[PDB]
RNA sequence: CCGAUAACGAACGAGACUCUGGCAUGCUAACUAGUUACGCGACCCCCGAGCGGUCGGCGUCCCCCAACUUCUUAGAGGGACAAGUGGCGUUCAGCCACCCGAGAUUGAGCAAUAACAGGUCUGUGAUGCCCUUAGAUGUCCGGGGCUGCACGCGCGCUACACUGACUGGCUCAGCGUGUGCCUACCCUACGCCGGCAGGCGCGGGUAACCCGUUGAACCCCAUUCGUGAUGGGGAUCGGGGAUUGCAAUUAUUCCCCAUGAACGAGGAAUUCCCAGUAAGUGCGGGUCAUAAGCUUGCGUUGAUUAAGUCCCUGCCCUUUGUACACACCGCC
């Protein structure tokens, strides 16, 4: 909203930056993007939000 | 105010004049501040005033009630010598006389080989207390 | 490094001064004399009563402790 | 105007100064080399304390109906420094109170009442607290 | 029939029982004014009542204040919790009720625990410590 | 007296707080101004119940401190109730002004708080509730005051009655505007 | 550059974070101007209700 | 706890309980409380006001066949129970704010399973075995030591001063405690004497009666002092005098004199805790012939600040890894 004031144009959509981040699983654990789960649940493939 | 004493000197003893008169009296060994006021009450010099004023007179006054103590009504709690043991005197030891009376009975108990000597003769503690942990220099 | 020896006895060029420089103060106490001027304190606590002469100063309230001590009530 | 309606403490002042300018009560010698109470440093300033402390003693008597030597010592109390050792609570003088409530005794202040212990007669009841009056109209202030 | 009204307020271990008569009403703690008293920095503490409600209001009530136990201060906001509790009770018991209710307003806009007993008291202590709650410093190597 | 709530002489009446945050939380009359600063107390029970005690009072307590002592609340009654009587002296007014507008510009705007920030602690700005500013404001004047007040005899009344004059003025010669001056100046350093 | 005194007050006290438990983050409005929202941490026991004071009016003070 | 729920309904711990601590002009009462205020009947001195009527007030003259429980006491009671309202919350379990008011928490004791060469044989006439057993390690008398001192650490106190130091004064308790006790022994009121320690007189006391309106310190109020290692501080010794003890040498304890130290805020570290809390402050108790710088209680004066987080230390669950199971102070 600040950039949206300071706009020339009108409206804009913004762009986005489309990374492929690619981790290691040692960092991917580490920075915690995974966990480490439980006998059962290490199975249960589905991504959940 | 009158600033003409400047210090003043007394009985042998190096005094300062602008102290107070009671405190004054106490520099000198064998007095402190309870004696040094029961001098300057019978002595009948003013209390509110100090040592660097005066006259010849009342610092006279002083001394001859100081060192000659029980003659002028003072009792016998404000004599620090209470029967003396050399002779059974109980008068008011002041100046370097104490040193040597104090000096007279260590030499005293030691020649007699009697402990309290020795304890001092060693240098220790006289009275009692348990010097394991205090008494460290 | 805080030494400060002053005369127990205003001297009478100096006494001239707590005579004059005294009605040129306003929040006056034993302090005030003894910081401005170089007076023991107990001569200032002194001189603080001898200044009550004909109250060239004045006293808003002597508090047991600290006798808290005015300009000379000038307008 | 009582003594409780006095405020108590420039009381003492006054009947301090009555027994001076009376000129008489019973002044004596253990007086310029007393201590006070084992209690305490040193000897106290204002050379006249039994003026100012048979004022005390004796007003104190008004408000209390008995009060024996064992009494006064306990009231003028303190902590005492033993030194490094901590502050305790020591007793008063006996002989000081004692000779003040004797001496309050030949003005005839006060006399011993019965079940022990000394209370205020009626005519020493009157020079404590005529006073009163006397301080209450000094002035207001 | 006059009034005849006592009350107390407490503070600590602090037990003042005020009481309110019928009179020209001058108000006393034992046997005194509140004039004095003598923690005195205090003082106008003790008058609040007064001050607050108005001279005007125990115009025509003698209240007489007793007081044991507790301390100096705490005996305080004991006197002053009682010759506002028991002038409150006088307006409501014979007098009216809106002046009782004008001056429970005036007093509970700011309490000082007025009318509203200090629920407060202390904590014993237990063993192992000073105090209730702090502990007697560990060793440790 | 009956007409309107004083405090032994003083008018709490024509007194304003003179910025808005500190407003609320600087008690000096709700409707209540409180005659006295000795009283009862029990603002240490609840959180913001504690602004509510009266900023006079509140500094009474704040000066009762230090090891030899704590709770002579009787004591240091009589210094404020003793320091108010010099500001008026000097400036004139309410010295309850001199009061007021000195916390508010004896305590300062922003300050730097600690965080962990991994091993080399680089303390962050952050704002403050009235409080931090409020109460650091209120000692660093005490212990000015204090400080000041060993080794010169100046009266705890006078040494204060500096400070809050000091500090009620954006003076710059004070104990506590120069300490408000350097929590804003090591926040400025960190950003 | 830009150097303005802003008092605002976070509408919602929001959380209880820095490393000790200093910074209660808070929301504020701007109060000099109500459109404005920022994000800063507080150091001061706040609450919703209460103005608060900011050197700069940009940092937007975030996880710390 | 509810709920999701291969579980359903139970048991010990927590909780409930006990003691305690606070609201109870609500009740039952109380000369071993208080009393209260009377009625005030007085003495009563001008104690004080006031010409005098009248009044303010301590004390008493009480007693009582006042009257009563206003505080005191201790019995029965009640209450306080997230009880109401407004948020927040899976709109459950609850949490938060506010009302009336003690707002749901005033503080301990009690405290499971299961442990641990924790400690204790010197608390036990509890004691296994072992030693020792008359010259006795059986029991003691006298003395001595347990106290000793170039150094090291541990809990305390007092200071460093003037928001304080010593000099007048005013004046507010609580929990206790007390004799006359299992073998010889107190609590102490009030007289003189002495400065004081104290001494010497005499009085009440199975105590809510006597100590004892427990008459305190800080505290509070009245003067000195002037920031001087000074009047703080107050060690170490000189000398007297008391007391306990048959006896204090190995200063017993106390007093009276006399000397008169380091310390001007503490280097590396680290414990304590949130409300009547820390701190100061005496005071009891315990310890006691003598006696405490010890603790455990008690008020009293009474602050600052957190009201949250796991950042350090250490604890709980869950998942997980583990070559550890004398468990990482491990294994190798």
């Amino acid at each position: 909203r600040d950039i949206s004031e300071a706009s020339v144009f009108d409206a804009y959509v913004l762009p986005k930056l489309y990374v492929k981040l690619h981790y290691c699983v040692s960092c991917a654990i580490h920075s915690k993007v995974v966990r480490n789960r439980s006998r059962e649940a290490r199975k249960d493939r589905t991504p959940p939000p | 105010p009158e600033k003409f004493q400047h210090i003043l000197r007394v009985l042998n003893t190096n005094i300062d004049g602008r102290r107070k008169i009671a405190f004054a009296i106490t520099a000198i060994k064998g007095v402190g501040r309870r004696y040094a006021h029961v001098v300057l009450r019978k002595a009948d010099i003013d209390l509110t005033k100090r040592a660097g004023e005066l006259t010849e007179d009342e610092v006279e006054r002083v001394i001859t009630i100081m060192q000659n103590p029980r003659q002028y009504k003072i009792p016998d709690w404000f004599l620090n010598r209470q029967k003396d043991v050399k002779d059974g005197k109980y008068s008011q030891v002041l100046a370097n006389g104490l040193d040597n009376k104090l000096r007279e009975d260590l030499e005293r108990l030691k020649k007699i080989r009697a402990h309290r000597g020795l304890r001092h003769f060693w240098g220790l503690r006289v009275r009692g207390q348990h010097t394991k942990t205090t008494g460290r220099r | 490094r805080d030494k400060l020896n002053n005369l127990v006895l205003f001297d009478k060029a100096t006494y001239d001064k707590l005579c004059k420089e005294v009605p040129n103060y306003k929040l006056i106490t034993p302090a005030v004399v003894s910081e401005r001027l170089k007076i023991r304190g107990s001569l200032a606590r002194a001189a603080l009563q001898e200044l009550l002469s004909k109250g060239l100063i004045k006293l808003v309230s002597k508090h047991r402790a600290q006798v808290i001590y005015t300009r000379n009530t000038k307008g | 105007v009582t003594v409780k309606d006095v405020n108590q403490q420039e009381f003492v002042r006054a009947l301090a100064a009555f027994l001076k300018k009376s000129g008489k009560l019973k002044v004596p010698e253990w007086v310029d080399t007393v201590k006070l109470a084992k209690h305490k440093e040193l000897a106290p300033y204002d050379e006249n304390w039994f003026y100012t402390r048979a004022a005390s003693t004796a007003r104190h008597l008004y408000l209390r109906g008995g009060a024996g030597v064992g009494s006064m010592t306990k009231i003028y109390g303190g902590r005492q420094r033993n030194g490094v050792m901590p502050s305790h609570f020591s007793r008063g003088s006996k002989s000081v109170a004692r000779r003040v409530l004797q001496a309050l005794e030949g003005l005839k202040m006060v006399e011993k009442d019965q079940d022990g212990g000394r209370k205020l007669t009626p005519q020493g009841q009157r020079d404590l607290d005529r006073i009163a009056g006397q301080v209450a109209a000094a002035n207001k202030k | 029939p006059l009034q005849s009204v006592q009350v107390f307020g407490r503070k600590k271990t602090a037990t003042a029982v005020a009481h309110c008569k019928r009179g020209n009403g001058l108000i006393k703690v034992n046997g005194r004014p509140l004039e004095m008293i003598e923690p005195r920095t205090l003082q106008y503490k003790l008058l609040e009542p007064v001050l607050l409600l108005g001279k005007e209001r125990f115009a025509g009530v003698d209240i007489r204040v007793r007081v044991k136990g507790g301390g100096h201060v705490a005996q305080i906001y004991a006197i002053r919790q009682s010759i506002s509790k028991a002038l409150v009770a006088y307006y409501q018991k014979y007098v009216d009720e809106a002046s009782k209710k004008e001056i429970k307003d005036i007093l509970i806009q700011y309490d000082r625990t007025l009318l509203v007993a200090d629920p407060r008291r202390c904590e014993s202590k237990k063993f192992g410590g000073p105090g209730a709650r702090a502990r007697y410093q560990k060793s440790y190597r | 007296t009956p007409d309107i709530k004083l405090f032994g002489k003083w008018s709490t009446d024509d007194v304003q707080i003179n910025d808005i945050s500190l407003q609320d939380y600087i008690a000096v009359k709700e409707k209540y101004a409180k005659y006295l600063p000795h009283s009862a107390g029990r603002y240490a029970a609840k959180r913001f119940r504690k602004a509510q005690c009266p900023i006079v009072e509140r500094l009474t307590n704040s000066m009762m401190m230090h090891g030899r002592n704590n709770g002579k609340k009787l004591m240091t009654v009589r210094i404020v109730k003793h320091a108010f009587e010099i500001i008026h002296l000097l400036t004139g007014e309410n010295p309850l002004q001199v009061l007021v507008n000195a916390i508010i510009n004896s305590g300062p705007r922003e300050d730097s708080t600690r965080i962990g920030r991994a091993g080399t602690v680089r303390r962050q700005a952050v704002d403050v509730s009235p409080l931090r500013r409020v109460n650091q404001a209120i000692w660093l004047l005490c212990t000015g005051a204090r400080e000041a007040a060993f080794r010169n005899i100046k009266t705890i009344a006078e040494c204060l009655a500096d400070e809050l004059i000091n500090a009620a003025k954006g003076s710059s010669n004070s104990y506590a505007i120069k300490k408000k001056d350097e929590l804003e100046r090591v926040a400025k350093s960190n950003r | 550059r830009v150097q303005p005194i802003k008092l605002a007050r976070v509408t919602k006290v929001l959380g209880r974070t820095g490393s000790q438990g200093q910074c209660t983050q808070v929301r504020v409005e701007f109060m000099d101007d109500t459109s404005r929202s920022i994000i800063r941490n507080v150091k001061g026991p706040v609450r919703e209700g209460d103005v608060l004071t900011l050197l700069e009016s940009e940092r937007e003070a975030r996880r710390l």
